[PDB]
């Protein structure tokens, strides 16, 4: 029997900091940022729009165990364009297409709810 | 003296002194490299091991009765 | 189900199962056997198929969120019984709530569940550390003789029963009902010959999907049924797909001779699913569609009683038989593993006799007995004079200390009893 | 306690150093009442 | 082959082909303990008093018994300390 | 009788001396782990804070020793008992205040295992050398200890309720030893027949038929994700296959990632013509059979269980007679 | 305490002596009464 | 058995503990002015204090049996000083050979609204008492001489009757419980004392 | 035992159907026709009805 | 001990809670403020009545335990072992721990402090602080914070605290600043939606 | 390198399901979406089930998972129930859950179902949905079931009880344009619903440089909430995610010093 | 029980417990056997 609590997917701990961009030594221009107590939902989200920027050159997710819940996103960019100001512009990009869907499905709801016909 | 021993050391032998010297650097004893950031007494002497440092002579008994006694620093690290 | 009076019943170790379900697919002959009234499983979406590799060698992947809405969902009945004792002539088992004022050994722990009588109530919650019945012996004050319930029962009691033995004594059945929601570790097998433990489990968003939102609750190898040749389980997954779709139990009679691999699968191809089953799914985590397309279907599964809780056992600074002084057991599973030779053996090729000698005499039975040096018999050492001394010998400088194994020292004293006399010379 | 009783189903509250044999009806297999405690599920 | 050379060069060593069943090389040269590891483990063991034959105590079973670091790999060597070299300690504790 | 109690089978003789119920062990079913090195186990938490290793105090880490103290027991980042110099043992469940206890050097606590430890992982018909070797523990939330698929070769199971079991060396002496002398990653090549034990096994050998064949082409999001699995790379993408019409890797290129500094090895795929060594397109391969490792880039043929498996002259034996142990671990993980 | 540790090296059987058990014993000169208590 | 809760990650983020080694003797007045003149040439040269204070003790007497202890310090001599709050723990002596009373220790400057606090807070008064003597130190250690003084009538310092002619003498150090041998030096430093007043560790039991 | 509150796939609540399930089916209604008519169209929502036994049916038999 | 006011600012229209700050802070960075450092001000809470124990990054040892309309207790770090070390004994309430983290912009005499009370991982709000050290008196320095406010604040700007209170002679306190803090945070934490 | 733009369509709606198609959006956008309708959008329902009476032949953990899984109104009402942790409630109360109770003693002669209408809020709003009826227990003469019970709020990663939909559908690419998927012989798998293929052509030929686009969907609400709602509400909500990111990112950029 | 104790002893002499020489240079090449792997002769077969 060890059924741990199915909300700490989600909650974040006492001693638990959600993000910490780790700078790779190896690498110049590449910061590992290790959200904690995310999964994949924002894992494919985030990367997903670090792509669509030309200026970065690499960036992905690795879900470390699946049953440790952690991300770690590592994006290395040109040099002019710095890997936390990519970070920084795709949440904000991200929400304006969430803000824009979520404008147009009320548009959408209500002429069909009323019955546009 | 006439040593007839091998020159490397025997793999059972590089496990014996990881772990004595071990022992020795947890329970304070004098340490002899440079240590950064680290404090796991195996990893401090696996190090040491790594520069033919550590105080211990190895008495390896021949099969006969004398005992031919080896140092770290002669001994070829086989790792 | 085991039989119908479970609620009568009281019998150790018996498990019913929340929703136990008829099979899809039916051979014609189980109706005689009582089985559309006493099933033994749950019909499962299970998708022959290789997703996150949780699910290799006999593993089954499997859907937290199903096994949230009742998948297999079982209480494991476990009855304990106490028979009060008048087999003294002065001493008996009376039945009562031991009280440290008139008991002298109340051992440490909560006696206050106990009710009047002596039985905990039904509808507690026993846990560690809590005495379900209590009874106090009389001595010739009233030494306290209890029941401690041993680890991990923590389950509500569900019938304290009252009553005459056959031996004319007075004695009780206590059901200690406890939930099992299956978990990793827990066996579920096909009715094909595949059984398989569970790898991980994940939750409906993050597990393939078919296109119309169907979730496989089961993900079984691809992998297992080949060098097994059980193509009897993949008939029936189909089967029971065309018997779903079409809402009738399926036949499976063992000749049927109406049921070659492609008549059922015509009737599947109407329904709109690949004629040979296979179905299209995409991975859940990414969305993207999974290249090959995944084979899923209905297919009974039942879940075995072997459990990893019963299996689990573990052991540190455990109780010790004073005797022999090497590991007994007490609550929680303390008798560990055993060194036996065949372990004892490897561990001299590889070569490591420190694991040898830790495993074998610190880890069992670590001894230090002060020896004599002149003559290698043992020897008084007094600790608080701080005096050595082996009398006959008439020595007090010379009294070497020599770590033995307890089990050892009880040879030698044994042996000298039988008058041979080794000598454990040091030098 | 309180006991209840098998046959009639009487429940048939006894003090300790009792007979358990219930009245009426002489079923001598007398179960134990709920708990006058409260145990709260959580309904996980 | 090295495998096999042992197993066909120990069973045939002391010059008669010796069957090495537990019956076979049941028959030994070896210290009272040794041979007290065979169900005769009481009758050897008066005899021995008798005749005092002392147990030499090296054999890897002989001294397992005894809890004492046994004579296989890991344990044929005796380690001593250096007096110079230490010197280069680096003094830090 | 006394004659009787030292007698036979059971007797002090065999029962109590040479085998005994040894302690700091514990015994549990094994379901497949992947995502672990092929040198780790994931202990369940239960069986972790209920077993620990010593740790002498020291100037070094008396700092974290005095909170696993202070949250002893009540958490799994705790200590159980703090042995101390004359050899008492202040054991903290009952020590009424164990935030004031004080800690000195020489004084060892017993913290509760954790990750990093070393355990000697063994089946239980031991057999082979290879049934009781050494894993590092990653404690884990569920009861199950996991294992990484590669390694069941050697222990010899598969996990269908079958049951493994953890004996956890307890001083320092020790922890040299299991992990210097039989560690999993040390134990690859046997020395009875001189091949490596372990091969990548069940799903993985399906998949690197299939990755490692001459029609695979994977686009640039696939290839950042994968690459981020690899614990190898250097942190280049490599340059695309194909260039110009789209940027499209090839699955060889993306395996010659994870394939270790360099090797040279040229072996026979399961499907291989009886016949076209000897004619013409001997080189060019018309299936793409002959698989050809030169400079440690596959740089022709399919992979199979021969290429990359348990047999004399595998991928893998070549790795571990030139390049290393440690690297080869870490290529074995990466390819999983 | 101050004994010092040491390692077993050669263990000899022999019959031991009656006078040897006579002097080891801390008994006074032989067990008499054979009721284990009275008081 | 049990799922004992995870807990975070922060470890070695925190404070080492404050252990306070103790050793407490007793001087009768009529040679006070021999250990004065003594303890000053052995201490350090500074002119000595002359402090003069006021404690109160804070019982709490929640569920559990023990209260909690907390002793709370105003110097009345020493104007525009912050009232001092300390806990002291139990006795952790041990080593025959360390010779010293130890015990956990928590030091902690308090505004003057501190008598407030701790009541609305639950915590009670119980005894109360003045303290008037000469502190010297020697290095880390430090000596306190002094006459307690017992206070009657229920709030006041104007009058206080003596509670013996001797004043105890504590010699204290507040170490960072980083290593050891501080007890070996207390001992010294005690020895030299010896013939002119014995310092001993004397258990507070009895 | 007792039909389950929702379906283990999607989660449909399929447990306010057996009644009528149960009752269609006595009018005539083919097991195909009861399933289609109270509202379940994919394969798990079907299976649970399908292939219930009511057991509760059968412990209700046993006097309190 | 310099006057100060501490009030919420809504981020209004679509702008998120994060943005807003971004917004607000350049905004004061356009009166040539500049940035002094950073300030982290983290709070505690206990149902013991109720206990509260902050510490604004400002004061380097202090900590501040406030009881309510009961006194304050100004005192060192090693409050905070105490108060663990009591944990035990002491209740300890559940996740309601309140933090604000944001830049400190100088302004000539005029430390400006804008942050967004994160709740647990989760922003939600914003609390500005302006302190005049200069201003040791206080109740009658509110034109000043006054007219500063409505120069960047604008809208939303507070019509004084009751920290102030009575008219009085008293001098403003650190005690006085923690009590705007404590208030600020209960509407925080209950404000919700 | 900046934002898309996604548009929106509903094309059916019913009290229980919505059929929007999307359009112009990236595949993780609409898969992420997808997996917050599942779990994240917010329900309210029964967790702390306490019994008072059972003679039922069921135990008392299995009119607790059942009293669980009903589906209760969450209505407008999670929009102002803070959670548990977030309420401080130490614990379920009134204002941080809503109070459920039953009581029934069968004491007629047949059988007494006992179903979703016993189970009786003393807020108006939150009522079982059924408001036919789930049967959390028949009963026989003489047995009684009374029960407290409280229904905190809830997102669905915790357990399924509180999961809003049932069947959330998804399809991008109906004909495998992008030959995603490589049918093993195109000729037998049926259709797919939003086919454009005319019917000979086994599917439409390969288009590569397209990246996918034109995602469909078919969220069925359990009845928790209308179908729409639990759209809107999960983009509000994986805005705040996201939103949250980014107060933790920056509060953590400033001081990497 | 009948191979307890053979060990290759410091001078390479694979001998058991009395010290008797079972072997005389462990496998008759003193190569251990897990660094070798097979190659082929090539002078063997070869026509002359
Ligand atoms: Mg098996
Ligand atoms: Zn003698
Ligand atoms: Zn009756
Ligand atoms: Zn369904
Ligand atoms: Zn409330």
């Amino acid at each position: 029997m060890n059924a741990p609590p199915a909300f700490e997917s989600f909650l974040l701990f006492e001693g638990e900091k959600k993000i910490t961009i780790n700078k790779d030594t190896k690498v110049p221009n590449a910061c590992l940022f290790t959200i904690n107590k995310e999964d994949h939902t924002l894992g494919n989200i985030i990367k997903s729009q670090l792509l669509k920027d030309p200026q970065v050159l690499f960036a992905g997710y690795k879900v470390p165990h699946p049953l440790e819940h952690k991300i770690i996103i590592r994006v290395q960019t040109t040099p002019d364009y710095s890997p936390q100001e990519a970070f920084t512009n795709a949440i904000t990009d991200l929400i304006s297409e969430l803000s824009l869907l979520e404008e147009r499905f009320r548009v959408a709801i209500k002429d069909k709810q009323e019955g546009i016909e | 003296q006439k040593r007839i021993t091998t020159p490397y050391m025997t793999k059972y032998e590089r496990a014996r002194v990881l772990g004595t010297r071990a022992l020795q650097i947890a329970m304070c004893a004098p340490v002899m490299v440079e240590l950064e950031g680290e404090t796991d007494p195996l990893l401090i002497a696996m190090k040491e091991l790594k520069a033919r440092k550590i105080p211990i002579i190895i008495r390896r008994y021949l099969p006969d009765g004398s005992y031919e006694d080896w140092g770290v620093d002669e001994l070829i690290i086989s790792d | 189900v085991y039989i119908t009076n479970f609620h009568v019943r009281m019998d150790t170790l018996a498990h019913v199962l929340y929703y136990p379900q008829k099979p899809l697919v039916t051979t014609r002959s189980m109706e005689y056997l009582r089985f559309r009234e006493l099933p033994a499983g749950i019909n499962s979406i299970v998708a022959i198929a290789s997703y996150t590799g949780y699910n290799q060698e006999d593993s089954v992947i499997m859907n937290r969120s199903a096994v949230d809405r009742g998948f297999f969902r079982s209480v494991f009945y476990r009855s304990y019984k106490e028979q009060e004792s008048k087999k003294g002539f002065d001493q008996e088992e009376v039945f009562e709530k031991p009280t440290r004022e008139t008991c002298q050994g109340m051992r440490h722990a909560i006696y206050d569940k106990l009710d009047d009588d002596g039985l905990i109530a039904p509808g507690v919650r026993v846990s560690g550390d809590d005495v379900i019945i209590g009874k106090t012996v009389t001595l010739p004050t009233k030494r306290d003789c209890s029941t401690f319930l041993r680890t991990s029962e923590t389950g509500i009691v569900d019938q304290v029963m009252v009553t005459l033995n056959q031996e004319g004594y007075k004695f009780c059945k206590i059901r200690v009902r406890s939930v099992r929601i299956p978990q990793i570790g827990d066996k579920f097998a096909s009715r094909h010959g595949q059984k398989g433990t569970c790898g991980i489990q994940y939750r409906q968003e993050d597990m393939p999907f078919t296109c119309e939102g169907i979730t496989p609750d089961i993900i079984i190898n691809p992998h297992a049924i080949p060098s097994r040749m059980t193509i009897g389980h993949l008939i029936e997954c189909l089967q029971g797909k065309v018997s779903a779709n079409k809402g009738e139990i399926g036949d499976a009679t063992p000749f049927n001779d109406a049921v070659n691999v492609q008549k059922i699968s015509n009737l599947l191809s109407d329904y709109g699913y690949h004629l040979r089953g296979n179905e299209v799914l995409y991975n859940g985590f990414t969305g993207r569609k999974i290249t090959s397309q995944i084979f899923i279907g209905p297919t009974y599964y039942q879940r075995l009683k072997h459990m990893v809780d019963d299996k689990i056992h573990s052991r540190a600074r455990g109780p010790i038989q004073i005797l022999n002084r090497q590991p007994m057991e007490g609550r929680s599973r303390d008798g560990g593993l055993r060194f036996g030779e065949m372990e004892r053996d490897c561990q001299i090729a590889h070569g490591a006799a420190q694991f040898l000698r830790e495993r074998l005499f610190e880890a069992s039975d670590p001894y230090q007995v002060h020896v004599c040096n002149l003559c290698g018999i043992m020897a008084i050492a007094n600790t608080r004079t701080h005096t050595y001394e082996c009398r006959g010998c008439r020595n007090k400088t010379q009294i070497s200390l020599v770590r033995m194994p307890y089990a050892c020292k009880l040879l030698f004293q044994e042996l000298m009893s039988m008058s041979i006399a080794p000598r454990m010379m040091s030098v | 306690m309180i006991y209840i009783c098998g046959e009639c189903h009487t429940e048939n509250e006894i003090k300790s150093r009792d007979p358990i044999r219930c009245r009426e009806c002489g079923y001598r297999i007398m179960y134990k009442k709920r708990t006058k405690r409260l145990v709260v599920f959580d309904a996980r | 082959y090295r495998h096999l050379a042992l197993l066909c060069d120990t069973m045939t060593c002391r010059g008669h082909l010796m069957a090495i069943t537990r019956h076979g090389v049941n028959r030994q040269d070896t210290g009272p303990l040794m041979k007290c590891s065979f169900e005769e483990t009481v009758d050897v063991l008066m005899e021995a008093a008798a005749h005092g034959e002392s147990d030499p105590m090296k054999g890897v079973s002989e001294n397992i018994m005894l809890g004492q670091l046994a004579p296989a790999g890991t344990g044929c060597f005796d380690l001593l300390l250096d007096a110079e070299k230490c010197k280069y300690g680096m003094e830090i504790p | 009788s006394l004659k009787q109690r030292l007698k036979g089978k059971e007797g002090r003789v065999r029962g109590n001396l040479m085998g005994k119920r040894v302690d700091f062990s514990a015994r549990t079913v094994i379901t497949p782990d992947p995502n672990l090195s092929i040198d780790q186990v994931g202990v369940p938490r239960s069986i972790a804070a209920n077993m620990t290793f010593a740790e002498i105090v020291t100037p070094f880490n008396i700092d974290r020793l005095q909170e696993l103290v202070r949250r002893g027991n009540s958490q799994y980042p705790g200590a159980k008992y703090i042995i101390r110099d004359n050899g008492d043992r202040i054991d903290l469940r009952f020590h009424p205040k164990p935030s004031d206890l004080h800690l000195q050097t020489g004084y060892k606590v017993e913290r509760h295992m954790c990750d990093g430890d070393i355990v000697i992982f063994n089946r239980q018909p031991t057999l082979h050398k290879m049934s009781m070797m050494g894993h590092r523990v990653r404690i884990l939330p569920w009861s199950t200890f996991r294992l990484n698929l590669s390694v069941t070769t050697p222990y010899n199971a598969d996990f269908d309720g079958d049951e493994m079991n953890l004996h956890l060396p307890q001083s320092l002496e020790t922890r040299a030893e299991i992990q210097e002398l039989a560690m999993v990653p040390r134990m690859i090549v046997t020395p009875q027949s001189n091949r490596p034990v372990m091969g990548i096994v069940q799903d993985t050998l399906t998949a690197v038929r299939k990755f490692t064949k001459r029609d695979v082409f994977l686009e640039r999001g696939e290839v950042m994700n994968l690459l981020m699995f690899l614990s190898t790379w250097d942190g280049k993408v490599p340059q695309p296959a194909i260039l110009k019409p789209r940027p499209l890797w090839t699955g060889k290129q993306i395996f010659s990632l994870i394939i270790p500094g360099h090797i040279n090895c040229i072996r026979t795929h399961s499907t291989h013509p009886d016949d076209e060594d000897s004619g013409p397109y001997k080189h060019i391969s018309p299936g793409d059979t002959k698989v050809v490792v030169e400079n440690g880039e596959l740089i022709m043929g399919i992979l199979c269980k021969k290429s990359l498996g348990t047999s004399a002259g595998s991928l893998v034996h070549i790795s571990y007679l030139e390049m290393g142990h440690d690297i080869t671990r870490l290529f074995y993980s990466n390819i999983q | 305490s101050a004994c010092p540790l040491r390692t077993i090296k050669r263990v000899q059987f022999g019959v031991l002596s009656p006078d040897e058990l006579k002097r080891m014993s801390v008994t006074e000169g032989g067990i008499k009464y054979p009721e284990t208590t009275e008081g | 058995m049990e799922a004992p809760p995870v807990t975070m990650m922060p470890v070695t983020g925190g404070t080492i503990n404050m252990m306070e080694y103790l050793l407490q003797g007793s001087v009768l007045d009529h040679s006070l002015e021999s250990l004065i003149h003594r303890l000053r040439g052995l201490c350090d040269n500074m002119e000595p204090e002359t402090f003069l204070d006021h404690e109160m003790v804070f019982l709490l007497k929640g569920q559990q049996a023990s209260p909690f202890v907390l002793r709370a310090r105003r110097s009345m001599d020493r104007a525009g000083a912050p009232w001092h709050l300390r806990y002291l723990g139990q006795p952790e002596m041990g080593d025959k050979n360390r010779h010293a009373l130890v015990r956990n220790c928590v030091d902690i400057a308090t505004s003057e609204n501190l008598t407030d606090f701790l009541m609305e807070m639950g915590f009670r008064m119980d005894h109360e008492f003045v303290a008037k003597g000469h502190l010297f130190r020697k290095g880390i250690m430090k000596i306190m001489v002094y006459k307690i003084f017992r206070i009657l009538v229920p709030g006041n310092t104007d009058s206080t009757e003596a509670l013996s002619l001797s004043y105890l003498v504590e010699l204290s150090v507040v170490a960072p419980a980083g290593q050891d041998m501080v007890s070996d030096d207390m001992k010294n430093f005690a020895e030299q004392l010896k013939p002119l007043v014995h310092l001993e560790k004397i258990d507070p039991k009895r | 035992m007792i039909i389950p509150v929702r379906c283990f796939t999607c989660g449909k609540i399929v447990g306010n159907k057996w009644e009528a399930y149960l009752g269609l089916l006595q009018a005539e209604y083919t097991e195909g026709d009861a399933l289609d008519a109270l509202g379940l169209k994919r394969y798990c929502c079907r299976r649970m009805l399908l292939a219930h036994v009511d057991l509760i049916e059968k412990l209700l038999n046993y006097a309190p | 001990m310099g006057v100060t006011c501490v009030s919420q600012m809504p981020v209004a229209e679509g702008k998120s809670v994060q943005q807003t700050v971004e917004l607000l802070t350049r905004k004061l960075e356009m009166l040539g403020a500049e940035k002094q450092g950073t300030f982290c001000v983290d709070c505690e809470t206990y149902h013991t009545k109720l206990m509260y124990v902050m510490h604004n990054s400002e004061y380097p040892l202090s900590c501040f335990a406030l009881f309510e309309n009961g006194p304050c207790l100004i005192a060192d770090t090693n409050f905070d072992v105490l108060m663990v070390k009591l944990k035990g004994f002491f209740q300890s309430a559940k996740a309601s721990k309140i933090e604000t983290r944001g830049t400190r912009y100088q302004y000539c005499d005029f430390l400006v402090k804008v942050g967004t009370v994160t709740m647990g991982p989760s922003a939600r709000g914003i609390s500005v602080e302006v302190e005049y050290g200069p201003c040791v008196v206080a109740s009658d320095c509110w034109s000043l914070l006054l007219e500063f406010l409505q120069s960047f604040l604008g809208s939303h700007t507070p019509g004084a605290p009751a920290v102030f209170g009575n008219r009085h002679d008293a001098v403003y306190g650190p005690a006085d600043t923690m009590v705007q803090y404590m208030e600020l945070f209960n509407k925080i934490r209950k404000q919700q939606q | 390198p900046y934002a898309n733009q996604p548009t929106v369509r509903i094309t059916e709606l019913t009290d229980e399901n919505v059929k929007f198609i999307i359009e112009n959006t990236d595949l993780a956008v609409a898969n992420s979406i997808r997996r917050v309708f599942i779990a994240e959008v917010p329900i309210i329902a029964i967790d702390w089930v306490q019994i008072d009476a059972n003679s039922s032949v069921l135990h008392d953990e299995f009119i607790a998972h059942r009293l669980g899984l009903i589906p209760l109104t969450s209505d407008d009402i999670v929009d102002k129930l803070q959670y548990s942790r977030d309420c401080t409630c130490e614990e379920f109360c009134p204002e941080c859950s809503v109070e459920f109770t039953l009581d029934v003693r069968c004491n007629e002669d047949q059988t007494r179902h006992v179903t979703s209408r016993d189970l009786i809020s003393n807020s108006p709003r939150v009522i079982p949905v059924t408001s036919d009826d789930i049967l959390i227990v028949k009963l026989r003469k003489g047995q009684e079931l009374r029960l407290r019970a409280y229904a905190k709020k809830g997102f669905g990663k915790e357990h399924a009880k509180w999961n809003p939909t049932a069947g959330v559908a998804f399809e991008y690419d109906p004909d495998n344009a992008l030959r995603h998927t490589v049918y093993p012989k195109p000729e037998e798998w049926p259709k797919s619903e939003y086919s454009e293929l005319d019917e000979d052509e086994s599917q439409a030929p390969y288009d590569p440089n397209g990246k996918p686009e034109r995602f469909y969907y078919n969220v069925e609400s359990c009845g928790s909430l209308r179908p729409e709602t639990i759209v809107l509400s999960a983009l509000s909500g994986l805005k705040k995610k996201l939103s949250d990111l980014q107060t933790q990112l920056s509060h953590e950029i400033q001081s990497d010093v | 029980k009948s191979m307890e104790s053979v060990m290759v002893k410091y001078d390479a002499t694979v001998r058991n417990s009395i010290n008797q020489v079972v072997q005389l240079r462990y496998g008759e090449d003193g190569l251990a056997g897990e660094s070798v792997e097979f190659q082929n002769l090539a002078t063997l077969k070869p026509s002359n």
